[PDB]
């Protein structure tokens, strides 16, 4: 191994001044830990495999691959692959640097590393929480243009991605796609970009049930005032005010979950609709009390309010679903 | 400062249940161990158990024969010796170990010890 | 006692030593024995579905290149000599973030043996992911594992085994989790096949049983008291419209606040937990109580006593069915 | 295509090269051209008065010691060669915490030119402090700057200039802040004099306009609804003492909770913000409404209708004056 | 004053020096004396069951390989020389995260002596785990320890002792914990046996007594005031159904909020704390008060005065029993 | 302009240079002059009792080993040359966490002089502990210090002095704390004696005066408004039992919530702050108001007007005494 | 964009109070400085003060003789010159400095300047 | 700025209780120390105590004989000298130390000192 390293120029790509180095790339997604819509980011741990041919390291007399450790990595030239949309990333170095270099007699190098990266994912919360999000993972050479390094997904990518085996607490990976953009020119020269697109569908279950049902029950609580006698002024007034205040606090608390969210979410729309009904119920009794200062109004409201709320619910659910 | 008193020995030809009552700062010593010392032989580890969680460990010789459990209400740890053998003739002690005092199997790691009951079969 | 002689012996061992090549390179795989001395399990997080583990990780293997003669002692060298020696590329497959303590020096031990056996110890604090089934929460039982695997060397080059059999892992009794108890631990050895090849695997798993004491005081008892509070309205006269309506409102509002707070302390799972079922059941009773008075108020402009015997009886039946199902 | 010839050329360049000495040491200052490609502005924090910026920082200078002949190509070398080359000591004066990405390698680019020109690129994520004037919050406009300066070399040794004039900074359109919009950006070049000497300075500044859409839904609308809620008491008969008093209490309490929550999301500034003025005004109206009924209750043991026409009229006037002043 | 002569002396000492070998390798164990100068205890966390400690850690040992003659001075060398010298592999067994300060240089001191004695000082900030018994919280007393042990060298190769006896640890008076007071500190030296061998152990322990002043104002006083607030209902006429019922509801709801808030600031322990017992007792009194009026309302459609003399008397007895038991 | 000649001169200086030995080793102590250019004070934390400081730390000393002749210029070298030069072991005694900025290179400056004078500058962000007396909070005045000391070298080997006298520290006017104002800063030089010896000490202290503007709006004003709200019950007729009781309850509950929230934003100190006294006083008035109606209700089954003139008069007297005492 | 107007000079043989009124984006320029320029001599720093906090600095020559204070209501910074000397004969200017513009004592760091008042004693 | 006044000396042949009253910025000086100086001999450390927490330290000579305690209400630190010996004939001083002023046993670390009371037995 010392003979091969002797005379090896680390600062130069193989065939400098010649055809660009063809680097095969493969991904093995291990997990997707966090998917934060508040921070517009997701955390992914992946095995990154890079394969290329370096004729300077071709050897003789041996047909067996030279399985080498991470200590030999610093001696060789490596592609400067970086994640374009990574907020932060780092290597796993316990108990040692999780790096692999397997050298073949023809000069083909297999380079595998285990990295965990926090990747920014632009999310549209218009239909939140009934929203489906798409997140990307862009891979690109930082300093070498298309004249020096060319990337392409390896043939084994479709079999080792492991995205089907992933289990996500709140989302479900519906579809995934491996795209190659050969027409990216950021600053100087063309930089081929390998992108991994996967679609996340937020799970609809008890999570959405927690937000919507109490809002419905607050509206239901306001309906109960209709069956209460109009002479019970403190009782119906107290029922009206408490539901309105609870709705107001719920709206403030719900938006506080995503502090930097200057968008109209479907959950926010539902709270606005619920607030109108609870506020109208108190106004409905106020009109009845003012008329007394009426009985038909309460009877009509017992049928109009539940019917109107059901109708607007159908419109709300049909549009967003 | 932990005080240990053990009882329930005697001589038998069978099933026997030793016991060990603790008192004092038992929080700083959450592990109780059982040791026996044959005449001339070095003191031998029998089994250990934690006050909280009931996690237990046993030696190979007494594995599947002796059972150790404790009740925190009485601060008592009891060793149930079943299927006795003539090799089980030694003075049985009760000991307590600190939180960061090391391995269970080594008697020198334990700070407070009981009087010791002689059992002969 | 001849330090110069020992220095010459060690310098001879490292002369020509190639860290890039494993012992018996190109030949039989090197067997690596592993033992773990657990120090503590600091945290178990349901929101992040991971646990923090501190342990003494020790590796045993024989390297004939390091065999020495004439010194009937085990050479305990400085930890900095590990950079000039070959060590297994052992990594934890399910860890999320790990490090080796380095105060006052790196928590690392190298101990050579005359036959070439090498003892390599590390004190590692690791955060390992552990998927949790919260359907029976907080009466659930969890199985968290720690996967140990070689990164680069396949089974043709390296083999793993628990040194000492079932006694390879010690210190389980040292685990003091306020919320969990260690029911059992297991040691598993197997081979895992990937695209790159087959790799040895060592697995250490714990079965954790959650303690119900905290949740009885925090969630279950307050929910019951609010439900009992709603029953007070039955003994209050129907003419006290303000009093009975206020009783119904406040119990319902308090029940909602408890339900919202609990779900914020857990991951946004789509399925219903056991505790959620209890809170939903308690919300039904308080909501029915307020509806009960509305029916009484409606007919007025015997029912109360009839309601006095139904709700406590039904609530007791609901509790009996709930606890029997989940215990 | 002769890698050996290129290797000899590069080895010749680095033979005798002294990284401790700047190009043209002891002579004219070396001109360094800078261009920034903004990637994103992740966060803008009012509490910490800082913003997070990710960008591609590129430096352009000529070093005749690195000039090479016979190769009609631009040598794109490995980023690890930057440790053997002189680079400007460029630092950001107003940054609070910054780092260079290092996955899978350090995000660094070295590109030599036949005439000795060196291109040095870095992908840097920086948190730069930005003092904010919150008097007109949330209808305020902020000017956040990024100061670029040499640390050790004075103007006699180094000079900075925006390479490309006003086009030196690109990617401003990529900035997608949910709460802000980039009104304008400016490039400033000047010299700053300290005790140690005069240093070159490059400044990049953005003018941010806050979006009012979030605050209308979160704070302004709930405050208005509570104020309208207090007006319901006027239509309620005066004999309903419990009802009208409860309406006054709850509106006042709800107004206080909104005011307290808002101030906890902002730094403890001593001056009054625009939003604070609106909340104080809304609190006055609800407090006067409760005082209005107390006056009615006192005289009883026409006023209500007179109060019905004053508060909505006065509140509308208050809103009209408030919005015109701050818009 | 001859720097060249000193340079030659030091170069002679490090010529042939092997950092991989401990002093007197293969012979008697080297005795290492340790002193600690406590700087501060920044935090004591009940939720994480750990404390943060900053200290000056100093180690004393003699290495005859570093003995020099002809210089009647103690050579205070640069801290970077410690990388070329053997140092003990001292680590803290119960620490969770520790580091050595490195501004403006590494907080490290090397001071040689003519006889070969080496003084090695480090400024270390460490977070050490400390299991806490919260049964008597907040009137509890805690014993937090700091375990010092060698990682690789057994008792056959190294020995630890407190240099200066009971005066080895200083700066205990500098500890200023707002919530705790340092009752006593102890120094313990012993040997700990593991599977790999027997290792020396030094333990530094503090007994902390919690201050009750904060908890009286934060939790105890508000709970008492709410309980007294419930007693106001007894002096209110029974016909005021809305008033007395509202009094009972609000006191119960406020009591629940206080109980929930307190338990969220502490780890989810399964046992009942002393403060939890007081909150449960206070909740019983307010709940009984609301039940008392329901009984009065039921019989109506003397009891109040009889209830006026029981609850304050019983509550005073409950407080007297509670405080005597826990003090 | 002869780079080769400069390279030869610098290589001659570093040939035989021993970083392990201080200048004039074994002779007179080397005097180190220090200047600080404050950049900003980012945060002042009462809970953690510390502040974050960013500054340009510069050290001046003469090393005759680095003296050069024939070059009438000050050699501004690359910051990486500092690793081959001796630098003082300056550390901050009261810091909790500090670092040196390293973007795009380490924020470090080396500037040599013909006579051997060395200028060493560092941009350091430090978090220094500052014990605070919160008895007069939020009307308190704090004195936070920054201790500068040598770690290894005693007064026999090194001496510290403020270069420029009282003008050594600049940039104090740049400090923009929203909650504090810099009343005064002082420079102190003294010697501190430890067990290891006597060490030089430089201290930089600031006197901070807290701004009352935030606390008036956040805490003081809401408390007054609630107290005024309780006075509304006096004008309400006594027959409105539900209304007046509800007024008393809600004011008391709101007062408790404000008191609880404030204490959660401050460390759990055992003594009573000035703001706590005001909240306790406000709680007494609202509690007495509810007790006042209970007395009125009790006697019924003149007092109100008599109570109308007492509480506002007493509350005004309480405010007058409170503000005069703490101002 | 900050506009500076200064007034209150004149000729005296005493106590004098100069003033300087500011208008515009004063937030971006929180530091106000006073400078005087003797005929032929370079412009000399007199004193500086921050808009917020009232922190002030003075030169040695004018130390303990000149006092500088400001009122934010009028956006005015005033220099009170007491115990005048014949050396205090120069044109007094008013200047504003940016947040990151460097040291106070150097006039080139200041961006906006006033007209300048001539004072002779 | 801390002022220290000590009293309670006199001449005895026994138990004696010295006292030391403090006033001023006692928060910045939380440690109070006691020192005695024999004629010709260097000033000797006796004992130290913190204002908050009551943590105390003593010299070996006066260990188990002298007791030091303080009351924060009067801002007074008192030294109770019991079982007196002829070696305890020196001028007793009272001193205060800063938070980061170093070790307790070294008088030069203390900033403010009392007058000093002469005690002879
Ligand atoms: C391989 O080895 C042979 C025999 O030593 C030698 O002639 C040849 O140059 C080497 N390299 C290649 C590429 O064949
Ligand atoms: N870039 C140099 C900054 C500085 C501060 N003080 C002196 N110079
Ligand atoms: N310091 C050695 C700890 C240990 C654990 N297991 C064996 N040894
Ligand atoms: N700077 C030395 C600190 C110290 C503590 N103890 C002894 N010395």
């Amino acid at each position: 191994l010392d003979g091969l390293i002797a005379g090896y120029a680390r600062n130069f790509r193989p065939g400098i001044g010649g055809p660009p180095v063809n680097v095969a790339l493969a991904l093995e997604v291990a997990s997707i830990d966090h998917i934060s819509e508040a921070n517009m980011e997701y955390t992914m741990t992946v095995f990154l495999h890079q394969s290329w041919r370096d004729s300077r390291l071709s050897y003789n007399h041996t047909n067996e691959t030279l399985g080498l450790d991470s200590r030999f990595v610093d001696k060789l030239w490596l592609p400067d692959t970086f994640i374009v949309n990574a907020k932060s990333a780092w290597f796993h170095d316990v108990t040692v640097e999780n790096k692999l270099i397997r050298l073949q007699p023809d000069g083909v190098i297999l380079y595998s590393i285990r990295i965990t990266s926090t990747v920014a994912c632009d999310m549209d919360l218009a239909k939140y929480p009934m929203d489906e999000q798409e997140c990307m993972l862009d891979l690109e050479s930082y300093g070498y243009s298309s004249e020096d390094i060319v990337y392409y997904w390896s043939e084994s990518q479709e079999h080792i991605h492991g995205l089907d085996k992933l289990q996500l607490a709140q989302f479900t990976i519906t579809s995934y796609r491996f795209t190659t953009e050969l027409m990216n020119f950021k600053s100087a020269g063309q930089f081929p970009r390998l992108s991994l697109h996967f679609h996340l569908r937020r799970n609809r279950g008890v999570y959405i049930i927690q937000s919507y049902m109490p809002s419905v029950l607050l509206v239901a609580m306001s309906w109960v005032s209709f069956w209460i006698s109009q002479a019970a002024v403190p009782a119906r007034v107290s029922l009206g005010i408490t539901t309105v205040l609870t709705m107001t606090t719920l709206m403030v608390s719900a938006r506080s979950s995503l502090p930097r969210a200057s968008a109209i979410k479907a959950l926010d729309v539902y709270f606005w609709i619920c607030y109108v009904f609870v506020f109208a119920a108190l106004v409905e009794y106020a009109f009845a009390h003012f008329n007394a200062d009426a009985d038909t109004i309460d009877i009509y409201a017992r049928a109009v309010f539940p019917a109107a709320f059901a109708a607007v619910n159908v419109i709300y659910w049909a549009a967003y679903a | 400062q932990v005080q240990l008193v053990e009882s329930g020995g005697g001589l038998v030809q069978g099933s026997l249940r030793l016991s060990c009552a603790a008192s004092g700062h038992t929080f700083n010593y959450p592990i109780m161990g059982w040791f026996r010392q044959a005449p001339g032989k070095e003191r031998e580890f029998v089994g250990a158990i934690s006050w909280s969680g009931g996690s237990t460990s046993y030696a190979d010789s007494v594995k599947d024969r002796f059972t150790i459990s404790r009740d925190n209400a009485k601060n008592t740890v009891y060793l149930e010796m079943n299927n006795l053998k003539p090799e089980d003739t030694a003075v049985y002690y009760c000991a307590a170990k600190g939180r960061y005092s090391g391995g269970l199997y080594y008697p020198t790691n334990y700070d407070y010890w009981g009087q010791g009951t002689q059992v002969t079969v | 006692g001849n330090m110069s002689f020992v220095k010459e012996t060690v310098d001879k061992l490292l002369k020509g030593y190639d860290i890039r090549l494993r012992p018996d390179f190109g030949g039989p795989p090197v067997c690596v024995g592993m033992n773990i001395d657990i120090a503590s399990i600091d945290m178990v997080s349901e929101v992040n579905m991971d646990y923090t583990l501190t342990m003494y990780f020790q590796q045993y293997w024989r390297d004939k290149r390091l065999a020495y003669s004439g010194i009937p002692l085990n050479l305990t060298l400085d930890n900095r000599v590990a950079d000039q020696l070959w060590v297994p590329d052992t990594y934890f497959l399910n860890d999320k973030k790990s490090f080796v303590h380095g105060v006052t020096v790196k928590n690392r031990m190298i101990r050579l043996h005359p036959d070439g056996t090498v003892l390599y110890g590390l004190r590692i604090t690791t955060t390992a992911a552990c998927m949790m089934d919260l359907r029976r929460y907080p009466l659930d039982e969890q199985n968290c594992t720690l996967e140990i695997e070689s990164y680069g060397y396949t089974t043709d080059d390296i083999e793993f085994y628990w040194r000492g059999g079932d006694k390879a892992v010690t210190g389980v009794e040292r685990i003091e989790l306020p919320q969990f108890s260690i029911v059992e631990h297991r040691l598993v050895s197997r081979n895992v096949v990937f695209a790159t090849g087959a790799y040895p695997r060592l697995s250490l798993s714990f079965r954790l049983k959650r303690n119900i004491g905290y949740f009885i005081l925090q969630t279950y008892m307050p929910s019951i008291l609010i439900t009992i509070l709603s029953w007070v309205s039955f003994w209050i006269n129907y003419d006290a419209s303000a009093a009975r309506v206020a009783l119904g409102i406040t119990t319902v509002l308090t029940m909602t606040t408890i339900n919202t707070h609990l779900r914020e302390t857990l991951p946004k799972i789509p399925y219903v937990k056991a505790i959620d079922m209890y809170l939903m059941g308690c919300f039904v009773f308080v909501f029915l109580a307020l509806l009960e008075y509305a029916f009484v108020n409606y007919i007025f402009f015997a029912i109360d006593r009839w309601s006095r015997i139904v709700f406590p009886f039904t609530f007791s039946l609901f509790n009996l069915v709930y606890w029997l199902y989940y215990v």
